[PDB]
């Protein structure tokens, strides 16, 4: 409930400050007078998504190091990182990282 | 060229050695803390069993009082075919208590920061 | 089906140990060293019977043993213990490593008064053995009788009588 | 042996980042199988008590099992202290 | 009934984005729904899994969805009773992936590498 | 269809994750470990048809542990009766259920 | 109980919205992702309630695979747009029964 | 007194980013053989007040054709996230003690790109949309390596708890254990906040600027806690607070120095920098930092 | 694509299918389906054109929806029983959801709509793979959980599939759509016998796979995708047209050809369970498949259609690449009826 109150306070202050900023200068009287779709940017976004999935796989490593099966855990972590490096190498070699 | 790499490797090795010593000491300290917890555990288990049994008995007395006029009710009937002891759920111990302590026992650890 | 048996509220009356977590943590090592036997009897009973209602007497015994231990500490080593657990109570993690000095004093005092030796590293986590007169429960799971297995036919294989016997096939 | 040395020398120039990456990765793959302290790390992980040690029922046939924590029977942690 | 309130909101956001108005606004509705669902998981006790929702789902996948779009035109009773010791059981079960789930790691890594290859081959064009 | 490669080779590719009561890390038990263990031991080596007919007691207890429908029904009945009685005005809660009790360690 | 029912109801609503298909194949992909998010929440709640420790990997796994599928779908969408200039569902009528 | 604690966290951060503008102008001026603002106020101390008042009293140029919804939503999210990132930080005690604090910071940082995307989409211009897309791509690219470096560093800590970082660095700094990861982390924080040499892109504008500078200070404070750990005495936390604030100020002035020292990259140049120099080195060092504690039997305690 | 990449993708498709076939955990079966779907998309799109892309997106949407409902059924089954093993389904709602998901994965009616369009959009090699290999995993899963299927729903979908295939094949001049509707009808025949005997299902699947492989390879050899294009083959290679005519007669269930073996056996099995009306309707409806097979045989080999002058040049050239196992497939799809009692091998 403390985090809920903290988020509520942050959002409330942000909303209040932005609203007063947007409404204070609106009381005075004044004059009051495409296609391209680059493939490269989509490829960058997709590469980010896949690498982020592999990061999601690698995340539990700080806890994985207390198992008594240290050899198996080390082998599997190195396997995950090696396949991540292989994905990067495949994207590099097939001209997937050019501009 | 060579000297810069030598300095970098040297500071890396010094840091590795210092962290190795400190982490081994931290492992020993954690073992000591876990041993203290292990020594304290049996008293906590006895107190927990006594508290759970007291709550169950109080709920049983209140159920006997409330469900007196219900025709087909049986006071303190089990929902299981087996006679083995079953660990009670949260709603069984705090079902008839006030909302503040219900919410405590449910969300106190999760909401504590 | 059936009625859940619960002990009366009188069965759950015992002189409670009314000290906080810092006091317990300060004396945890000596408490584990001195009060090992009732605690291990109670824990063996708890893990064997799998029923809280079958372990009440051992719980009262462990409470009594803790009370005796704390009375000895009070009668002998009051002030160093007070300083030690005030130390421990200050910290938000209740760490042992901040004021070892006070700990030393407490240790020294008990070694002069009760001849108590603090257990070393790796000693309170040992798996020990308990000599108890409580009979070993035979069906702690309250299991029913297992259904009998299938007959498990066995014998010598002979060729199928007149073959496959599928429509007009003679083999 | 000359071609490999020439390739390594040409890669160390104009591509030092990749050479460092492959060197560090290969060392991380190879060294753990040769270090003698990985067994020590396994032992340290084994000696961390997360659970309660449930005692065994004594029948007079377990001399290796101590009856008190201070008894000399059972595993020791002197090696961990000496580390 | 805090959990129930979160659940009702979750369904309301789903109805909001399932009407499929203006896919940018459907994405905003799905973002709100994902936030509420992550809140449900956090309030239940699954801190790591809720944060995994919040990071992976919201910050990678819905971000990529919005990027692609921009290119174009009753409770509290069923709970436990005891404690978990000196660790969190969810973290232990998740970390068991490298010691118990070797097969899972192998198949998932192979699938991710194949996915990279497949995406490149599909977007090649020609 | 099913080619039991694991059973042929003794591999254990995915059997470690199939049931609650199978070697959890740090010996952390499932919430319904005992009911599942009893049901599995009842039904073992007997076949699905006979297991469904003859181990119904154990499966019913396991499902009751899993979903707790009967327990919630009973608690709801008791709470509804208490609410009706207090609305009528014949039953009053004791100090233990009103927060006026003496807590124990 | 009620919480489980709401999660299922959300899944059913997302599936119905996917099967409505007003336009904008991106909306179909969004409905698929909402279905997967509902599945994630439901499985996580079940696994946490019953203290199935070893099953805690299962949600993560699901998420990863689903996101991979999402990427695949997005790629397909883009190619379709690059042929027609829009992601309109009615433009995929070249093949007929 | 939790509300008082929240307000005492929020307001001083806003004042600090208010005066960081004056500090930046003064430092840049003195590195440019000139002076910063020294007229408005005794030494320019009143300059931030003047800029704030002028910005809040000037007309806001609404596009008159754009979607007001996301237009007003984007600054709210930006400032809310910028203020929320500060709550788990220990100095030496956090306002909110989280088990997975680091993961919480990562999740909010991943959220931060939505303000960019929505402000670009609601600007009602193709060129602003292109700029927003480029910024989003750069940000996600660099947060990948941020995450990998962060997990590699925390492999020596034992958990994601931010307070444990104080215990980990009780005798030596983490900079000595891993300086290459620190270098790449610093560059990635520079590229995350669109700071020179990566700066490739009235009221709402003030809010966006405030969120950006709060993010800068927050990133430098996180870097100081993560790599230059201050000694903390439980009976006098003011010493730790002083050391932590001094290190944060030093890192912020280093940001200003770097801005004043170098030309800026091209877009393809920074993308190549990341994807072909930081990612391979980060992966290799992640393998090394996985293997090292097992090799030397130096695994940290908590699990 | 690159041949190395193509080989890797094909191996990934087969490995996903085998992972479905060898695992005992529901999550691993789901993962196998996901891997198969992921590797299948590039194979369909190998020859890049708008039709292939459209077919790939249709297939992706269908399979992704099916996999999502499969995950939902798994989760509901786990909720009502803490089980991950693939066994009895333990819940009627979960089992209905699983049956519907597997039916859409297989293309059974009323989820049949995607099969003709996907087959028409893709090339003949991709169609061969899609119509032969992509049926093994869902049918194996259905076989493993056959004892829990509600027979009413399964039989309804099977009879609907037979009727829909028979009626939809009558209207087709494109050969790939003819193959798709034939596949739908054969899937209906296969699934109508699951509640009673899975060995009959497997035998029907093997016979159908042999016949489909033979016909697709014959269509690839004489590179024709329409009726009129196939009507020119007699003027270059009449042997191919005669072999295709005999194969089409076999595919219609005419004795003494191989295609008679499944229906016969299935009918017998159904009669053993006091089911009489349904096998009768099934044979009556298979008459429609036989009719449009006979129409193809009329246009292909039993009569001689007009030719073109430029065919003369084609007389001077021979096929450079010869498909192995085509003669074996033809023989196995025409002449294995006398070996019928071999089905006790639990094929
Ligand atoms: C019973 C159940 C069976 C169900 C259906 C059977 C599946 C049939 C499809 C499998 C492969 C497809 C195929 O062979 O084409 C159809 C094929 C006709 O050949 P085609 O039309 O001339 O080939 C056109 C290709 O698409 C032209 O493509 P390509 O030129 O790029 O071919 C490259 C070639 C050459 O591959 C290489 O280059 C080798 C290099 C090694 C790569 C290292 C990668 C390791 C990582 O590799 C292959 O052809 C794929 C082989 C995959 C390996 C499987 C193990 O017909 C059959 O294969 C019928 C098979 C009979 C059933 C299987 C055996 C009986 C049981
Ligand atoms: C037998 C046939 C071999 C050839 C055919 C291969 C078929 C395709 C390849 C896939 C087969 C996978 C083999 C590994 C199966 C996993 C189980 C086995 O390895 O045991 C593990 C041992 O781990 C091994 O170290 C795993 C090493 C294998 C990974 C290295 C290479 C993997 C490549 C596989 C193909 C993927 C793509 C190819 C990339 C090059 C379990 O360790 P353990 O601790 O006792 O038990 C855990 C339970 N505890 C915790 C209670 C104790
Ligand atoms: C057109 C007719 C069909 C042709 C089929 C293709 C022919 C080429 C295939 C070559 C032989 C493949 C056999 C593989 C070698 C060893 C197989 C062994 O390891 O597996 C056994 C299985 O062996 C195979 O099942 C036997 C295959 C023999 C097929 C012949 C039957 C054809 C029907 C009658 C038509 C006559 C055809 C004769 C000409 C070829 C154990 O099975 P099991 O893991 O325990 O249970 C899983 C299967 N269940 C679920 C159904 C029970
Ligand atoms: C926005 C930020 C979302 C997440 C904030 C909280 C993150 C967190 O981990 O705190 C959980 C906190 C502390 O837990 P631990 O760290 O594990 O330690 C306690 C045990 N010793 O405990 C809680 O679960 C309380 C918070 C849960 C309820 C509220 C969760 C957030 C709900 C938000 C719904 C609205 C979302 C709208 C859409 C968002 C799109 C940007
Ligand atoms: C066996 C260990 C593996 C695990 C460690 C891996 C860690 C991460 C590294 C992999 C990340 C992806 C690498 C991708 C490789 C792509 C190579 C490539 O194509 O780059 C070439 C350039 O690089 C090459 O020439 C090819 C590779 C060169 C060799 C690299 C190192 C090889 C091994 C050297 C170290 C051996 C061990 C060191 C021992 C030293 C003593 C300790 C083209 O570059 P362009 O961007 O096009 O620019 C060119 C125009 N200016
Ligand atoms: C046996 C034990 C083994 C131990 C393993 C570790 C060994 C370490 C080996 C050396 C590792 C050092 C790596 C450090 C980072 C390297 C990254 C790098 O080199 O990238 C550069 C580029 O990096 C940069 O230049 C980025 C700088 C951008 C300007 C920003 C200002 C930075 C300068 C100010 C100093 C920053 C200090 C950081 C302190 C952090 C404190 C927390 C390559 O770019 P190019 O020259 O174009 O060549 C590749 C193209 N073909």
């Amino acid at each position: 409930m403390n985090i809920m109150l903290t988020l509520l306070t942050n959002v409330t202050l942000a909303s209040l400050l932005v609203l007063i900023a947007f409404w204070l200068p609106q009381l005075n009287a004044y004059s009051e007078k495409r296609l391209p779709f680059s493939m490269k940017f989509f490829l960058v976004a997709i590469t980010f998504l896949l690498f982020d999935l592999e990061i999601a796989l690698l995340l539990p490593l700080p806890w994985a190091s207390q198992t008594n099966n240290l050899k198996t855990m080390l082998t599997m972590a190195l396997f995950l990182l090696i396949l991540l490096a292989a994905s990067l190498a495949y994207e590099w070699t097939q001209k997937g990282l050019e501009w | 060229g060579y000297s810069m790499f030598a300095v970098g490797i040297g500071t890396l090795l010094f840091g590795y050695w210092s962290m190795m010593k400190w982490n081994r000491e931290r492992r020993r300290l954690q073992i000591e803390d876990f041993e203290a917890r292990i020594a304290l555990m049996p008293l906590f288990q006895a107190e927990k069993d006594r508290r759970v049994l007291q709550m169950l008995r109080e709920n049983l007395e209140e159920e006997a009082i409330i469900m007196k006029d219900v025709p087909d009710w049986k006071v303190g009937e089990s929902v299981f075919h087996t006679t083995r002891w079953v660990t009670p759920m949260m709603g069984e111990l705090y079902g008839l208590r006030t909302n503040e302590e219900i919410l405590s026992a449910t969300y106190g650890f999760i909401w504590y920061t | 089906p059936g009625i859940v048996e619960l002990p009366t509220l009188e069965d759950l009356k015992v002189q409670e140990v009314k000290v906080s977590s810092s006091v317990l943590k300060a004396a945890a090592h000596h408490y584990g060293a001195q009060c090992d036997k009732p605690n291990k009897e109670f824990m063996l009973c708890r893990w064997e019977e799998k029923d809280p209602r079958r372990c009440l007497e051992e719980g009262k015994l462990v409470n009594q043993c803790a009370l005796d231990f704390f009375r000895q500490i009070k009668r002998h080593c009051a002030e160093p213990f007070t300083e030690y657990w005030t130390c421990i109570d200050y910290s938000g993690l209740q760490l042992f490593r901040h004021c070892r000095k006070q700990q030393a004093k407490f240790d020294e005092c008990v070694l002069d008064k009760l001849g108590w030796v603090r257990p070393d590293l790796g000693e309170l986590s040992k798996v020990t053995k308990v000599k108890t007169d409580r009979p070993l429960p035979e069906n702690p799971y309250h299991s029913r009788a297992r259904p009998e297995p299938n007959p498990e036919a066995e014998g010598d294989l002979k060729p199928a009588k007149h073959g496959s016997r599928l429509f007009f096939w003679t083999m | 042996a000359g071609r490999i040395a020439s390739f390594l020398k040409n890669a160390w120039a104009k591509e030092p980042v990749l050479v460092a990456s492959f060197a560090i990765g290969g060392l991380a793959i190879i060294l753990p199988s040769l270090s003698p302290y990985t067994n020590y790390a396994i032992r340290i992980n084994r000696a961390t008590p997360y659970n309660y040690p449930v005692p065994l029922r004594d029948d007079g046939n377990m001399p290796d099992v101590p009856s008190h924590p201070q008894d000399p029977q059972g595993p020791s942690l002197e090696w961990l202290k000496n580390l | 009934y805090i959990a129930f309130i979160l659940s009702t909101i979750f369904v309301i956001g789903f109805v909001g984005f399932s009407s499929k108005p203006s896919p940018i606004y459907g994405g905003l509705g799905l973002i709100v729904s994902g936030g509420v669902g992550c809140g449900i998981v956090l309030n239940f006790g699954g801190s790591f899994l809720g944060l995994m929702v919040f990071l992976i789902y919201l910050g990678g996948m819905l971000v990529v969805f919005g990027y692609t779009t921009a290119m174009a035109t009753g409770d509290w009773v069923i709970y436990d009773t005891g404690d978990s010791g000196f660790f969190s059981e969810e973290a232990m079960g998740i970390a068991a992936l490298y010691s118990y789930g070797t097969w899972l790691v192998i198949v998932t890594g192979w699938s991710l590498l194949i996915g990279v290859v497949v995406i490149m081959e599909i977007t090649r064009g020609n | 269809p099913f080619f039991d490669v694991q059973k042929r080779l003794g591999l254990d590719l995915d059997r470690w994750m199939t049931i609650q009561s199978a070697e959890q890390p740090h010996k952390i038990p499932g919430r319904c470990h005992a009911f599942e263990k009893e049901w599995i031991e009842c039904a073992h080596g007997i076949g699905g048809i006979r297991a469904e007919k003859e181990c119904k007691i154990e499966f019913d207890d396991f499902v009751e542990c899993l979903l707790r429908q009967k327990t919630m029904k009973r608690l709801s009945a008791i709470k509804r009766q208490r609410d009706k009685l207090i609305k009528e005005g014949k039953y009053t809660p004791p100090p233990h259920h009103l927060g006026k009790e003496d807590p124990r360690p | 109980p009620l919480v489980y029912m709401n999660i299922i109801m959300a899944f059913a609503i997302a599936l119905a919205g996917l099967l409505m298909y007003r336009s904008h194949l991106m909306s179909s992909l969004l409905c698929l992702e909402g279905m997967m998010l509902s599945l994630f929440i439901m499985s996580t709640l079940i696994i946490l309630n019953t203290h199935f420790t070893l099953a805690n990997m299962m949600p993560i796994i699901l998420l990863v695979f689903a996101a991979c599928e999402a990427a695949l779908g997005l790629s397909l969408l883009v190619m379709v747009s690059n042929t027609y200039g829009t992601d309109y569902v009615q433009n995929l009528n070249l093949l007929q029964c | 007194m939790f509300m008082i604690n929240i307000l005492s966290l929020i307001i001083p951060i806003l004042l600090a980013v208010a005066f960081l503008t004056l500090v930046e102008r003064k430092v840049l001026g003195y590195m440019q053989l000139r002076k910063g603002p020294n007229v408005v106020g005794p030494y320019g101390l009143l300059q931030p007040i003047a800029d704030a008042l002028k910005l809040f009293t000037k007309e806001p140029l609404r596009p008159a054709t754009s979607s007001i919804s996301m237009f007003i939503i984007a600054p709210i999210l930006a400032l809310s996230l910028a203020l929320t990132m500060w709550v788990p930080l220990p100095m030496p005690y956090p306002l909110i003690n989280m088990n997975l604090g680091v993961l919480f910071m990562l999740a909010m940082s991943s959220l931060a790109v939505y303000s960019i995307l929505w402000s670009g989409w609601a600007s009602n211009s193709k060129y602003a949309l292109i700029g927003a897309l480029r910024a989003v791509a750069q940000t996600i690219s660099y947060e990948v390596t941020l995450a990998i470096i962060l997990l590699s560093v925390l492999l020596m800590n034992g958990s994601y708890t931010l307070s444990t970082l104080i215990t980990t660095q009780e005798h030596i700094w983490m900079i000595f254990t891993s300086w290459p990861l620190a270098m790449m982390w610093f560059i990635s924080t520079l590229a995350e906040t669109n700071r020179a040499p990566f700066d490739l892109t009235a009221g709402p504008f003030a809010m966006f600027f405030m969120a950006e500078y709060a993010n800068i200070i927050m990133m430098n404070a996180f870097t100081a806690i993560l790599f230059l750990g201050a000694s903390h005495d439980p009976h006098t936390p003011e010493l730790y607070t002083i050391n932590f604030v001094l290190k944060t100020l030093a890192l912020t002035i280093t940001f200003l120095w770097i801005r004043a020292s170098y030309p800026r990259f091209r877009y393809d140049q920074l993308m190549h920098l990341l994807w072909k120099s930081f990612l391979p080195l980060t992966l290799a060092l992640c393998m090394w930092h996985i293997s090292l504690p097992i090799m030397t039997a130096s695994i940290p305690p908590q699990s | 694509m690159n041949p190395i990449i193509y080989t890797t993708l094909i191996m990934t498709v087969m490995s996903g299918t085998m992972l479905v076939m060898i695992s005992s955990h529901w999550l691993l079966i789901w993962i196998g389906f996901e891997m198969n779907l992921l590797a299948m998309i590039p194979v369909l799109m190998k020859n890049f054109n708008p039709r292939a892309t459209e077919a790939a997106t249709k297939y992706f949407l269908t399979q992704a929806t099916a996999s999502m409902m499969l995950m939902m059924a798994i989760i509901i089954n786990l909720l009502y029983s803490g089980q991950w093993t693939i066994t009895k389904m333990f819940n009627p709602v979960a089992m209905t959801m699983m049956t519907m998901a597997l039916a859409m994965k297989l293309g059974l009616s009323p989820f049949h709509f995607w099969v003709p369009e996907v087959t028409q959009g893709i090339s003949l090699q991709a169609g061969l793979l899609l119509l032969t290999w992509q049926k093994l995993a869902p049918l194996s899963v259905l076989c493993q959980i056959s004892q829990s299927i509600n027979p009413n729903l399964m039989l309804t979908m099977a009879m609907l599939s037979i009727l829909i295939g028979g009626w939809g094949g009558l209207n087709q001049t494109q050969l790939r759509k003819i193959m798709a509707y034939s596949s739908i009808a054969h899937m209906g025949w296969m699934t109508a016998v699951l509640p009673y005997n899975t060995t009959m299902t497997i035998l029907n699947l093997l016979i159908y796979i042999t016949m489909t492989l033979a016909m697709f390879m014959l269509l690839i050899h004489s590179s024709a995708t329409t009726t009129l294009s196939l009507s020119h083959t007699w003027n270059k290679m009449p042997v191919i047209t005669s072999l295709m005519m005999v194969t089409l007669l076999s595919m219609g269930g005419l004795p003494p050809l191989s295609g008679f073996m499944p229906k016969w056996m299935i009918i017998q099995e159904m009669t053993k369970n006091e089911s009489i009306i349904m096998p009768t309707l099934m044979a009556m409806t298979a008459l429609l498949n036989l009719y449009f097979y006979m129409r193809l045989a009329y246009s292909s080999s039993l009569t001689m259609f007009p030719s073109t002058n430029n065919m003369k040049m084609k007389w001077q050239f021979e096929h450079t690449k010869q498909m192995k196992l085509l003669p074996t497939m033809i023989v196995l799809s025409t002449l294995v009826l006398p070996m019928t009692p071999a089905l006790s091998s639990l094929n």
